[PDB]
RNA sequence: GUCUCGUAGAGGGGGGUAGAAUUCCAGGUGUAGCGGUGAAAUGCGUAGAGAUCUGGAGGAAUACCGGUGGCGAAGGCGGCCCCCUGGACGAAGACUGACGCUCAGGUGCGAAAGCGUGGGGAGCAAACAGGAUUAGAUACCCUGGUAGUCCACGCCGUAAACGAUGUCGACUUGGAGGUUGUGCCCUUGAGGCGUGGCUUCCGGAGCUAACGCGUUAAGUCGACCGCCUGGGGAGUACGGCCGCA
RNA sequence: GGUAACCGUAGGGGAACCUGCGGUUGGAUCACCUCC
């Protein structure tokens, strides 16, 4: 249907579901995938070998819209979730460009109270 | 206050105006300050801090004045007619 | 190594771009003291200049923007 | 960071994170930061002194 | 009597009206008595980041010596403008009047 | 104690203003799950969610510099700018001429929590609702969540309000460090010699029951204030003052 | 480079104690031959 050629990715490292969307650069949504999609579950789905499969979802299905260059934007405090780009640079698109986009805070708004 | 108008009073009180030390040019520059802070806090009521120097102030000018009056009543009493003071 | 006893500054302008890029870290934060050795006085005047200079558009809050 | 590098690719260059972010930040602000006794934490620094 | 250092940003699509306002408003501060040490037309400039959804602005700056009941008037005349876009004002030590390290 | 010239400083009120961040609303894309703990559920779900982009409304605090650093009588003070304002210190003299120290009563200031009248209300969060679980069982755990938390204008006046060390002076070997002033050498540049503040840590005489303090004394002395007299009962009772409680 | 037991205060409830806000270092239990 349309050419992307040199689009752009999104991750979310959440501790829980790990988030991957791909963007065409002007915010419409391509493709996107869950470490919770396939039905994965509990703490089966934290580890770093989780976030693989929905890498490999959305690569697959994006196919047709023609990824040939990509750009890809990561925050999040998991630990190895960086495993979700070697599988999209695994999946044959070729990865240029990386930034941090982590929302840190300038001492906003207050964070929950922890735990013992 | 401002060395231009601290230069008058010290030449008005003061023996030679370079003298500036007899109480008399010390307790008219008091109430130089505090006749003119008297409007600060007007409005800025919630000011606690400026306060501690203020009664500092007032205190001094209370402190000299009963200096003079055990030295000579005379010139005390032309200095408190002169400036205003009730007391 | 020290610039400020070398090449002369008893007061620093904020408008000062090569002193003030040259003390600001890959990201746009501030370099600490330890790390580059100038006296506090002048350590406390560049960081004041640089957050005049961040509100002047002199620089980027953060590297987020392209 | 803007990583742009030489034409070799896959090193992914992000070793010294390490000193190139405070990593802590994340790990002690999505919690109620404590920062009390802070000074005694520092403290620990001059008890090294020996000859 | 203080002396105070002024910048302020424009809207680029104003670019042409960038001297008369500045002839206008250094005509307002020597009316009241007001002298200048230091005055600098920067120009065109690239923003750090964009603000108003805008990319590029228009620099000016001046050093003032002046009293303080025209500095507010000013102020105002800056902030009920449609062109105008950033503002800043400074009390410094002492009247300087070096031309400003930017143009090297 | 006063004047002259300067310096450092999150010392205080008022008004603007900025960026990051958090909800909510609107408009696209887009697929069906998202959220959470050691595991699940509750709860939102396709009258179209999250994820992503843009716009907008609104509240609170100022990452980075940032430290046994600084200011303050104490409590405590942290974006930037402006207006108003207190104190400290240094150089060189000049002047006043014992104007001083302490302080029962008294006045003022005094973290957080709490009340009263009215605003505002993002997040967080005593109480409360629900889900879950062990080993008593309500509570620790997770979804929501009212007061409160914020601003006015008033009360309350207590804390491990602690350096567990009242205030003010004088005298007695050292060493190293921070911070802020300032003289000097023919300054042959960031270097050397000296001299003032405030601070930090080792240690000598001395003191101490010891721990330890040690020129910022808990050393040798002087002036005045407050307090103590075995543990519990008890900072409780009955009075008085204060307070809306 | 996570070691808390206390304080002042307000809502809860009882062999007992929990939490919300802020503060300090004084950061741990003993010295039991015959009935335990």
């Amino acid at each position: 249907r349309k050419q992307v050629s040199d689009g752009v990715a999104h991750i979310h490292a959440s501790f829980n579901n790990t988030i991957v969307t791909i963007t065409d650069r002007q915010g419409n949504a391509l493709g996107w995938a869950t470490a919770g999609g396939s039905g994965f579950r509990g703490s089966r789905k934290s580890t770093p070998f989780a976030a693989q499969v929905a890498a490999e979802r959305c690569a697959d299905a994006v196919k047709e819209y023609g990824i040939k260059n990509l750009e890809v934007m990561v925050k999040g405090p998991g630990p190895g979730r960086e495993s979700t780009i070697r599988a999209l640079n695994a999946a044959g698109f070729r990865i240029t460009n990386i930034t941090d986009v982590t929302p840190i805070p300038h001492n906003g708004c207050r964070p929950p109270k922890k735990r013992r | 206050l401002s060395t231009e108008a601290t230069a008058k009073i010290v030449s008005e009180f003061g023996r030679d105006a370079n003298d500036t030390g007899s109480t008399e040019v010390q307790v008219a520059l008091l109430t130089a300050q505090i006749n003119h802070l008297q409007g600060h806090f007007a409005e800025h009521k919630k000011d606690h801090h400026s306060r501690r120097g203020l009664l500092r102030m007032v205190s001094q000018r209370r402190k000299l004045l009963d200096y003079l009056k055990r030295k000579d009543v005379a010139r005390y009493t032309q200095l408190i007619e002169r400036l205003g003071l009730r007391r | 190594f020290c610039r400020f006893t070398a090449e002369g500054v008893q007061e620093i302008d904020y408008k000062d771009i090569a002193t003030l890029k040259n003390y600001i870290t890959e990201s746009g934060k501030i370099v600490p003291s330890r790390i580059t050795g100038t006296r506090a006085k002048y350590q406390r005047q560049l960081a004041r200049a640089i957050k005049r200079a961040r509100y002047l558009s002199l620089l980027p809050y953060t590297d987020r923007h392209q | 960071i803007k990583v742009r590098e030489n034409e070799p690719f896959d090193v992914a260059l992000r070793r010294f994170k390490r000193s190139c972010e405070k990593a802590g930040v994340l790990a002690e602000v999505r919690r109620r930061e404590f920062y009390e006794k802070p000074t005694t934490e520092r403290k620990r620094a001059k008890a090294s002194a020996v000859k | 009597m203080r002396h105070y250092e002024i910048v302020f940003m424009v809207h680029p699509d104003q670019s042409e009206q960038v001297p008369g306002m500045i002839e206008r408003y250094t005509a307002a501060i020597t009316g009241a008595e007001g002298k200048i040490h230091r005055l600098e037309d920067w120009g065109r400039r690239q923003l750090a980041y964009p603000i108003n959804k805008l990319h590029k602005a228009h620099y000016v700056l001046m050093n003032v010596e002046a009293p303080q009941e025209v500095i507010d008037e000013l102020e105002t005349t800056f902030r009920f403008n449609d062109a105008v876009i950033r503002s800043m004002v400074m009390r410094t030590k002492h009247a300087v009047t070096e031309a400003s390290p930017m143009v090297k």
